[PDB]
């Protein structure tokens, strides 16, 4: 399955 | 060593693609990461690529990172393993930025973007895979661009390179609109990448990012929304997890803690993905994991039939240290979905019958 890397700039 | 073997190996592939550009613009980190600097990428090369405009591959700038893979092999930053397996994280990042008329040189802002992505990889040790997404929530170039998020895909030209320190692949960043990000989340990233390939302005065959793009693929071709809707309905989501702000509280290969009740805590962004977790995953007989970015807490939702879980129908709330697994039955998932129509903080949802609470909280809670 795919993965989300969320708001990784903060 | 004066010329790093991992670096030289990738350069060989660059030379293959750009035999006429032996001296491209290359930026570098003034204080290298392995000497205490903030930026994990030692170099970013910036090439001109003439593309094939007649084939919906516009002229563009092509960016290639150096630092996610093992450049040096002397354990200054990555652990040396040998020719087998991944070199460092096993990939470098690329990006293809449409050339704007008038530009005589590659803009340097994508190097900063890449540093941000790499900082996350180095710090979290969460790796990137083709089909993954990165939510960002601001114009990638700090303009007013609608391109505010990213999908990741195999670079359409760069072949995997064997180095003395392992194999290095190339993962291209593709800028997307919020609506497109959401569609990749609810359906699948690969499906959305394929649609972007079919819409020249939104990517075309090489998935070139146009920062001036003003319309989503659904505004350009309304029929695509139906395709995605049908996909979500039939396939559900292929998203198995997210790195996000989350926590949980107490309200087989291991003995686990059997919890009488649980309180799940999410920030706005992770909370908004609860319906996807329930409808797009659990109702399709799958699982979904929220994994904390800040610490080691993780919440894995499982449905009946999911194999290899330590949460069971008899003991549906179970933990091993900071890892919570929660088994929800089809009937209860359906009930939760109804109650979470709205998907303004804090927001609180409670199901006393199931001893379960969900709170949506400000980001600071998860610090």
């Amino acid at each position: 399955g795919s993965y989300g890397h969320l708001s990784i700039g903060t | 060593s004066l010329f790093p073997p991992g670096l030289h190996a990738i350069y060989g592939e660059c030379r293959r693609l750009y035999p006429d550009q032996p001296n491209p613009l290359q930026v570098t980190a003034i204080v290298k990461y392995w000497l205490g600097g903030p930026d994990p990428l030692d170099y970013v090369s910036m090439y001109r690529n003439v593309g094939s405009p007649s084939a919906n591959i516009p002229e563009h700038w092509h960016y290639i990172s150096f630092g996610l893979s093992d450049l040096y092999g002397d354990n200054r930053v990555h652990e040396f393993t040998g020719t087998d397996g991944p070199s460092g994280f096993g990939f470098e990042l690329t990006f293809r930025l449409k050339r704007e008329t008038g530009e005589s040189a590659p803009p340097t802002w994508p190097a900063e973007l890449m540093q941000g992505l790499a900082r996350y990889v180095f710090q979290s040790e969460n790796t990137f895979c083709s089909g993954d997404h990165v939510s960002w929530h601001s114009p990638l170039d700090n303009s007013e661009s609608r391109i505010q998020h990213m999908l990741l895909t195999e670079d359409p030209q760069m072949q995997p390179v064997q180095t003395p320190f392992g194999v290095v692949t190339f993962l291209q960043i593709v800028g997307v609109c919020t609506e497109e990000l959401h569609s990749a989340q609810q359906w699948n990233g690969q499906g959305i990448l394929e649609l972007l390939r079919t819409v020249p302005i939104a990517g075309g065959p090489w998935l070139i990012t146009d920062m001036r793009r003003g319309e989503t693929i659904f505004e350009i071709d309304p029929h695509l929304q139906e395709r995605v809707d049908k996909g979500i309905e039939t396939d559900g989501s292929n998203l198995s997890g997210v790195s996000a702000k989350c926590a949980w509280d107490d309200l087989e290969l291991i003995r686990t803690r059997q919890l009488e009740s649980v309180h799940l805590k999410f920030n706005q962004e992770s909370g908004a993905l609860i319906p996807l977790c329930l409808r797009g995953r659990l109702l399709h007989g799958r699982h979904f994991t929220y994994k904390s970015i800040t610490g080691d807490m993780a919440i894995t939702f499982v449905s009946t039939g999911v194999e290899g879980a330590f949460a069971t129908e008899e003991h549906p709330y179970a933990a091993h240290g900071p890892w919570l697994q929660i088994l929800l039955t089809e009937e209860f998932v359906e009930k939760m979905l109804e109650d979470l129509e709205d998907l303004k903080l804090p927001k609180e949802y409670s199901w006393p019958e199931k001893k379960l609470k969900v709170s949506i909280l400000p980001d600071v809670v998860f610090d």
